[PDB]
RNA sequence: UAGCGAAAUUCCUUGUCGGGUAAGUUCCGACCUGCACGAAAAGCGUAACGACCGGAGCGCUGUCUCGGCGAGGGACCCGG
RNA sequence: UGUCGGCUCGUCGCAUCCUGGGGCUGAAGAAGGUCCCAAGGGUUGGGCUGUUCGCCCAUUAAAGCGGCACGCGAGCUGGGUUCAGAACGUCGUGAGACAGUUCGGUCUCUAUCCGCCACGGGCGCAGGAGGCUUGAGGGGGGCUCUUCCUAGUACGAGAGGACCGGAAGGGACGCACCUCUGGUUUCCCAGCUGUCCCUCCAGGGGCAUAAGCUGGGUAGCCAUGUGCGGAAGGGAUAACCGCUGAAAGCAUCUAAGCGGGAAGCCCGCCCCAAGAUGAGGCCUCCCACGGCAGCCGGUAAGGACCCGGGAAGACGACCCGGUGGAUGGGCCGGGGGUGUAAGCGCCGCGAGGCGUUGAGCCGACCGGUCCCAAUCGUCCGAGGUCU
């Protein structure tokens, strides 16, 4: 359940470290964004000389949340951090790698390049 | 809403209600029959019946459990030696409550009597 | 709160019409099947001490 | 009528019994059936069970594991037809029923606070000897 | 337009095609007809149904004669299904088949005197910043001298619950003739053990 | 005059430039066209101090998204 | 007759921001421009500043304009402004002054009437009753986006890119629900500190909150969780488009007549509803009781009182039960929560550990069982007006 002001850990090699949600791209007035949702976010912390810098307004896609995500099979899944991955306007991952596991819902929502770059899809 | 919530509050907080049930259990297990208001009467039954059945069990664990609520060692000895045996074949219903005719003058409280079965 | 207050003195008609539901209902009594004394049902007879056909209380 | 009997009766067809018992603290490998694209495989989930809810057929248990530096929790229904098998890999002894606190402990402290349950391990070895 | 009386028994979920589907279990059948409403005798078409057998000692003479006219044992509940006419004299769960879409009607759980926030989902007030004793109050209710009154039907505080509620287009997950059971997918108004009516859906 | 200046003073005014912010009529740093600072009704600075008045951050939160449940004393019923 | 702005709560207008239906276009397509019809629903979150307004950020189908004492302080707020303090600029010899700036600065427990939300009591609906109903008339609801197939086709040099028709998936909103997810769970269980006590050890109780603190947690009530709704369809139309066709040999959508045509109107859907005094309909039950359209009295069908109670509930109402009985309490079984009780044995100098032992305890949930408590009863209650 990511909403505006929520801090996300970036799980790629774009140079960013923490972004902050500022909008959920999902209709005119969505309240929360879960796994597989594209958001607009302001970069709040980055390593030097990266692909992006602090203050950059980028679009990301959430890959794991601290809220649990319910699945039709009756089961659920929950992670220890709310994490996102920066993307471009063509849903492509801007970085070259992703770190940590990502959720399987992404495969349903057309993020095959992030799913392939994942070390483990859960 | 109160849907399926058991037990009364009796305009008392937790410790006050607990001590009320305890003191009435003591007074009853002593005198055999006490006069109380009808709600306190209808609520005593669970407490006293559970204690009496526990005394019917008879072992040391039951004596310590009952002594948690009763504290008085002599009263518990009386409950195990005199009161318990006369309910050896009775399964539950060790107490009874009968409504009294006339109310109370100061406040109009409807009274009742709670006594131990024969 | 700005202290609401009665606008007009209530007419005797209106106050008595409001009180139209104040009448007491008389008690509910039955004869005790031992001393035939009138007493509330489901209570122990306070004139003979009997209930359910046996002594319970000294009257 | 007995409404609880009716509920249990409707549930009866789906009740699963071939799954080995365990307690909060045991390390477990759950072989779960997973659809991805365009097939269905089996993905394993190995971790410490931190909680076991009990509601007859609606009993669900939660499993925690560190996966590549990220704490992951999965909740499974005991009578789910997607759990192919469950394998006990270690018996731990917990003084508690709910194991939430291990979300704030390091791995070392976790090993210190959930030591091996030598009793139920000896009971596991005591069986396992067929004739 | 088929229907049947029944009692909500409780909620659970089952597994169909690797999907956990929530169900309400309803004890519907059996229900015998005790009267039939015809256009020539009453003005419209309907079927009066009876549910749950009753101790005859608890039934009074008028209802007893009514039951007897149909040659039907005493029953606890009598409820009509309009625009219905089964050919037999007893309605069972067999009328509903898996996959059929239905509407279920029940009596909601009564919430008693309900605040404006529980009844009408009002926003209430601030819980700080000076808000003086109105953290749950409804606020303004009118204008001023114009119109100088309150609208009819203005959402306010009052009773809420224990009212007729109809939930529509619920899939029949399963039917169990041996136990007169009806497994529907979703939520059905009222507590476990409440009276519910199951009819065919009105939405194509 | 020195010093200071869109100021506890600047009408036009959210002046313009820079900083902070995803975005800053406030804030901080500048310029000076000071409507209408200015040197014991003191001028410009000042470590320490302030339940004084601004601005930003970290932490943490039912302040909020957005409300939910629970406790007790009233409110509700009866007697005075 | 409390004056800005906010918050809460709305409702209305339509000069329509969006969604819908159109005409003209300097309308190829896609996208716009302009005018016509349309008020059913919808119209976001944030930075600045008391602001309304406005600018800006990120979105959007869209971020409409207005009325209701510039809606709404016996609903809240009190930042602005508009008492007394203090200061700055400026004015005045001065006391003081400006609305010019700046810091601060008491907003009143009890609703009589109308109105509104809920809810009972009385009477009436010509005999009195138990049920089941019709729906006059009301309210609710009414939203929209993305992708895909059609089809990279019609159209265009190319970029770009459809009508019509057909699927799938969202956002907010509404109603219900507790299987799952997630809360609470005031004593359901365990751990821990300090002190006082029972009884010295052990084992326990009180108090540290109106749970002493911590770790958990049933039923219930709950959203963050789950199901479902917006329609489909029919009818009459608005702008607009026609058919046939005079007056007016032509022409004309019209003067006679007939089609097509909107998220709008009427029905359809859910809910209330015969106080609908126009008091409806159907099933069944009781009956011509005595004395003097009236009165008194005992009854009938029945109803109420009282009592055990209830996911019903402020009271009262509703619904269930009253020994011919499972309604509550107890007891037993199951679920469930807590997580291995006391005691004894064994190991250790000891704090403790092991075994007995998934033990002991254990509210509400699903059941069983007359052990206890609904004992015994009383009061109402038709004799059917007239053409
Ligand atoms: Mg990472
Ligand atoms: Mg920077
Ligand atoms: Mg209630
Ligand atoms: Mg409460
Ligand atoms: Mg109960
Ligand atoms: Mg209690
Ligand atoms: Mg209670
Ligand atoms: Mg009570
Ligand atoms: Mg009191
Ligand atoms: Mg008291
Ligand atoms: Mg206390
Ligand atoms: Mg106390
Ligand atoms: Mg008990
Ligand atoms: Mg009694
Ligand atoms: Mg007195
Ligand atoms: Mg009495
Ligand atoms: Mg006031
Ligand atoms: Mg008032
Ligand atoms: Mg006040
Ligand atoms: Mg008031
Ligand atoms: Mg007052
Ligand atoms: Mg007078
Ligand atoms: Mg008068
Ligand atoms: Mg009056
Ligand atoms: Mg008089
Ligand atoms: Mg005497
Ligand atoms: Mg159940
Ligand atoms: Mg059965
Ligand atoms: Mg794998
Ligand atoms: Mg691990
Ligand atoms: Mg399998
Ligand atoms: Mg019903
Ligand atoms: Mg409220
Ligand atoms: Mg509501
Ligand atoms: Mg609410
Ligand atoms: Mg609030
Ligand atoms: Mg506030
Ligand atoms: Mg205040
Ligand atoms: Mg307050
Ligand atoms: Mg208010
Ligand atoms: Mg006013
Ligand atoms: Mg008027
Ligand atoms: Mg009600
Ligand atoms: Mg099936
Ligand atoms: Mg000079
Ligand atoms: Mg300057
Ligand atoms: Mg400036
Ligand atoms: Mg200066
Ligand atoms: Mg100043
Ligand atoms: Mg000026
Ligand atoms: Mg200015
Ligand atoms: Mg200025
Ligand atoms: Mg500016
Ligand atoms: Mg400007
Ligand atoms: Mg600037
Ligand atoms: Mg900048
Ligand atoms: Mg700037
Ligand atoms: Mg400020
Ligand atoms: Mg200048
Ligand atoms: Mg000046
Ligand atoms: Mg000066
Ligand atoms: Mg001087
Ligand atoms: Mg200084
Ligand atoms: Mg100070
Ligand atoms: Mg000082
Ligand atoms: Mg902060
Ligand atoms: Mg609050
Ligand atoms: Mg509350
Ligand atoms: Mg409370
Ligand atoms: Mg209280
Ligand atoms: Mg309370
Ligand atoms: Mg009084
Ligand atoms: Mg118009
Ligand atoms: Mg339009
Ligand atoms: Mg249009
Ligand atoms: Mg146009
Ligand atoms: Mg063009
Ligand atoms: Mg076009
Ligand atoms: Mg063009
Ligand atoms: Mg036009
Ligand atoms: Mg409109
Ligand atoms: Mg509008
Ligand atoms: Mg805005
Ligand atoms: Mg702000
Ligand atoms: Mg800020
Ligand atoms: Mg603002
Ligand atoms: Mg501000
Ligand atoms: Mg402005
Ligand atoms: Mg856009
Ligand atoms: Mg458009
Ligand atoms: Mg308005
Ligand atoms: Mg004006
Ligand atoms: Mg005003
Ligand atoms: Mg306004
Ligand atoms: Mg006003
Ligand atoms: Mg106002
Ligand atoms: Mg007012
Ligand atoms: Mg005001
Ligand atoms: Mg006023
Ligand atoms: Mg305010
Ligand atoms: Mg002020
Ligand atoms: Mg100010
Ligand atoms: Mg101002
Ligand atoms: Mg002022
Ligand atoms: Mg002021
Ligand atoms: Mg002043
Ligand atoms: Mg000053
Ligand atoms: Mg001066
Ligand atoms: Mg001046
Ligand atoms: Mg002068
Ligand atoms: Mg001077
Ligand atoms: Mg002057
Ligand atoms: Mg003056
Ligand atoms: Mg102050
Ligand atoms: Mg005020
Ligand atoms: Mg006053
Ligand atoms: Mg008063
Ligand atoms: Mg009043
Ligand atoms: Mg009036
Ligand atoms: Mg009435
Ligand atoms: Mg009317
Ligand atoms: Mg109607
Ligand atoms: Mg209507
Ligand atoms: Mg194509
Ligand atoms: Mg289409
Ligand atoms: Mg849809
Ligand atoms: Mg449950
Ligand atoms: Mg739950
Ligand atoms: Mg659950
Ligand atoms: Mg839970
Ligand atoms: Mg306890
Ligand atoms: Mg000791
Ligand atoms: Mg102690
Ligand atoms: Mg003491
Ligand atoms: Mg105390
Ligand atoms: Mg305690
Ligand atoms: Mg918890
Ligand atoms: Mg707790
Ligand atoms: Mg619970
Ligand atoms: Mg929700
Ligand atoms: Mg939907
Ligand atoms: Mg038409
Ligand atoms: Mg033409
Ligand atoms: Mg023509
Ligand atoms: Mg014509
Ligand atoms: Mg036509
Ligand atoms: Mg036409
Ligand atoms: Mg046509
Ligand atoms: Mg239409
Ligand atoms: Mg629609
Ligand atoms: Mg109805
Ligand atoms: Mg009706
Ligand atoms: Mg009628
Ligand atoms: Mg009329
Ligand atoms: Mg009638
Ligand atoms: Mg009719
Ligand atoms: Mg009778
Ligand atoms: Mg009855
Ligand atoms: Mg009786
Ligand atoms: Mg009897
Ligand atoms: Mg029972
Ligand atoms: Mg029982
Ligand atoms: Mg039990
Ligand atoms: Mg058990
Ligand atoms: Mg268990
Ligand atoms: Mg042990
Ligand atoms: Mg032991
Ligand atoms: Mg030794
Ligand atoms: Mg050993
Ligand atoms: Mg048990
Ligand atoms: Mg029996
Ligand atoms: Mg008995
Ligand atoms: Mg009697
Ligand atoms: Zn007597």
């Amino acid at each position: 359940m990511i909403q505006p002001q929520t801090y996300l850990e970036v799980a790629d090699n774009t140079g960013a470290r923490k972004i902050m949600c500022i909008r959920v791209l999902k209709g005119s007035n969505a309240k929360y964004a879960t796994v597989g949702d594209v958001i607009v976010a302001s970069v709040k912390e980055a390593i030097p000389r990266g692909a992006v810098k602090e203050g950059d307004v980028v679009k990301a896609v959430v890959v794991r949340t601290k809220k649990e995500v319910k699945r039709p099979d009756g089961s659920a899944i929950r992670f220890d951090d709310n994490a996102a991955v920066i993307i471009n306007n063509q849903l492509e991952p801007r970085g070259t790698r992703v770190f940590g596991p990502v959720a399987r819902e992404l495969r349903e929502k057309g993020f095959m390049k992030i799913v392939s770059l994942a070390p483990e899809v859960l | 809403m109160r849907h399926l919530k058991s037990g009364r509050k009796l305009n008392r907080h937790s410790s006050h209600r607990l001590a009320l049930y305890r003191n009435q259990a003591k007074s009853l297990l002593t005198h055999g029959r006490i006069t109380t208001t009808v709600p306190k009467a209808k609520e005593l039954r669970g407490f006293v019946d559970h204690l009496i059945h526990l005394a019917k069990r008879g072992d040391l664990h039951a004596r310590r459990l009952v002594l948690r609520d009763l504290q008085d060692v002599k009263l518990v000895r009386k409950l195990f030696d005199e009161i318990a045996p006369r309910y050896r074949d009775r399964q539950g219903g060790y107490t009874r409550v009968l409504k009294l005719a006339e109310r109370r003058r100061g406040d109009g409280a409807p009274l009742a009597l709670v006594e131990l079965v024969e | 709160a700005k202290h609401p207050v009665p606008k007009k003195k209530t007419s005797k008609a209106r106050r008595d019409a409001r009180r139209s539901h104040h009448a007491l209902t008389p008690p509910i009594l039955v004869p005790c099947p031992e001393c035939k004394a009138m007493k509330p049902p489901h209570t122990v007879c306070p004139e003979c001490g009997y209930y359910a056909g046996r002594k319970v209380l000294e009257v | 009528m007995n409404r609880g009997a009716l509920i249990k009766l409707v549930e009866s067809r789906y009740v699963r019994t071939d799954l080995p018992e365990f307690r909060p603290g045991d390390t477990v490998r759950v072989s779960y059936k997973v659809k991805e694209g365009n097939r269905t495989r089996i993905q394993d989930f190995e971790g410490i069970v931190i909680r076991i809810r009990r509601n007859g057929f609606n009993t669900t248990f939660t499993v925690r594991k560190v996966s590549y530096g990220v704490g992951v929790e999965r909740i499974f229904p005991l009578h789910s037809p997607l759990i192919q098998k469950i394998d006990i890999v270690q018996r731990g002894r917990a003084r508690r029923a709910k194991l939430y606190f291990i979300r704030n402990l390091s791995d070392r402290e976790i090993r210190r606070k959930l030591r091996a349950d030598r009793k139920r391990i000896d009971k596991d070895r005591a069986a396992e000897r067929a004739a | 337009m088929k229907g049947i009386l029944g009692v909500k028994v409780g909620m659970t979920r089952i597994f169909r095609d690797d999907r956990a589907v929530p169900v309400t279990v309803i004890l519907a059948g059996p229900c015998p007809v005790v009267q039939r409403r015809t256009p020539e005798k009453d003005g419209y078409t309907a079927v009066q149904l009876g549910f749950l057998p009753q101790n005859p000692k608890r039934v009074n003479r008028p209802l007893k004669g009514h039951f007897a006219k149909a040659g039907v044992e005493p029953v606890r509940i009598l409820r009509e299904i309009r625009d219905f006419n089964p050919e037999g004299d007893t309605v069972t769960v067999e009328i509903f088949k898996p996959g059929e879409r239905v509407d279920v009607t029940g009596t909601s759980k009564g919430r008693g005197f309900a605040g404006v926030m529980k009844r009408w989902n009002f926003a209430g007030g601030p819980d700080s910043h000076g808000a003086h004793k109105i953290h749950r109050h409804p606020g303004s209710i009118g204008n001023r001298k114009t119109p100088g009154r309150v609208y009819k039907g203005k959402k306010m505080a009052g009773h809420y619950g224990a009212e007729r509620v109809t939930v529509m287009n619920l899939e029949v997950v399963d039917v169990i003739p041996e136990e007169n059971l009806l497994l529907v997918k979703g939520a059905v108004p009222g507590p476990n053990g409440g009276l519910v009516i199951v009819r065919e859906t009105k939405k194509a």
